[PDB]
């Protein structure tokens, strides 16, 4: 089914997965709408698996009285933040869910107030990659990444690009409004097209070294 | 968890009159499951050092 | 007349419970591999070794 193309060989992996193994460490963590956010999004997005997500605030309270019962130690993200959190993954965790047309259709995106797993190192995990220059662009073995936030202002985000997207860069070409992931290496090779916006070409998953 | 609610209403008695009939409508509700973790680790002197008391 | 339902009225059986699933998974090609079927294949050596005479 949907087979319609036979290539020589299989993909790698598929986006949000381990490929390799080693040092790791991740999270859980709940979502918070984006529409919460009080000085508004200037980027929005969905909650797509491999973005980059952001601490919002604590919700270990659980009580409405004047005492409340500390049950558990949870944290809640949000799609863009200025302090970053990790990178959603393992998407065997969750729920297909369907979608608003009809069940059983593809989706890979995370409703509000779902948990996840996010990490913060990982020896190798294939993500989306993305150009932010609008030129062709070849990455090579040691890059670093950077990802879109929300108060990134629109005269700094011509093309369209999502709310938390991946961005590669050369070591002293970063563009002017990201925010940089430290000690993260794209570890393999990658060739992007030419941008334009609304035409923003997806680029093409990568494996990358988070730390 | 579903529910039943039948339905239905009787009429008087008659040999060659029209048989009134029943029937019912159901519906559903939904809950939402989670799921907590916690673990414990120990070093081998510690274990020594904690039978002293 | 006729009252109230107290719940609302709606089909009653969900598309679930009615489709069957076949048994069965479809999975993709990828290229053909033919070096066995032109040449063979021959076992002769074992691992961790590191040439052929």
């Amino acid at each position: 089914m949907f087979q319609k193309q036979v290539y020589r060989q299989y993909t790698p992996g598929f986006p949000g997965d381990l490929i390799e193994d080693g040092p790791k460490r991740a999270r859980p963590g709940r979502i918070m709408s984006l529409s919460a956010v009080n000085p508004a999004a200037t980027a929005t997005g969905p909650n797509r698996a491999s973005r980059a997500f952001g601490y919002a605030g604590d919700v270990s309270a659980l009580g409405e009285g004047q005492p409340k019962t500390i049950a558990a130690r949870a944290s809640e993200v949000v799609i863009g933040g200025a302090n970053f959190f990790g990178v959603l993954g393992h998407p065997k965790h969750y729920a297909l869910f369907g979608s608003a047309g009809d069940s059983l259709a593809p989706s890979y995106d995370l409703p509000d107030g779902a948990e996840g797993e996010f990490f913060d190192m990982a020896t190798g995990l294939v993500v989306e990659i993305f150009n932010g220059a609008a030129a062709a662009l070849d990455l090579d073995y040691g890059d670093l990444v950077a990802y879109v936030p929300n108060n990134l202002a629109t005269a700094d985000d011509a093309l369209g690009l999502p709310a938390g997207a991946l961005v590669g860069f050369k070591t002293g070409s970063m563009p002017t409004g990201l925010v940089q992931i430290p000690n993260a290496r794209i570890v393999n090779a990658i060739s992007l097209p030419a941008q334009s916006a609304g035409n923003l070409v997806a680029g093409v998953t990568i494996v990358q070294l988070t730390q | 968890q579903g529910i039943v609610e039948p339905a239905g209403t009787a009429v008087e008695y008659g040999d060659h009159t029209n048989i009134p009939l029943t029937s019912w409508n159901a519906n559903f509700e939904r809950r939402t499951i989670v799921r907590g973790e916690l673990g414990m680790m120990v070093g081998t002197l510690e274990e020594g050092r904690a039978s002293a008391i | 007349n006729f009252t109230a339902p107290v719940t609302t009225p709606s089909i009653p059986t969900p598309i679930q419970f009615l489709q069957t699933w076949l048994p069965g998974f479809v999975k993709v090609m990828t290229a053909a591999r033919k070096i066995d079927e032109i040449i063979g294949i021959d076992t002769v050596g074992s691992w961790e070794d590191q040439e052929i005479v």
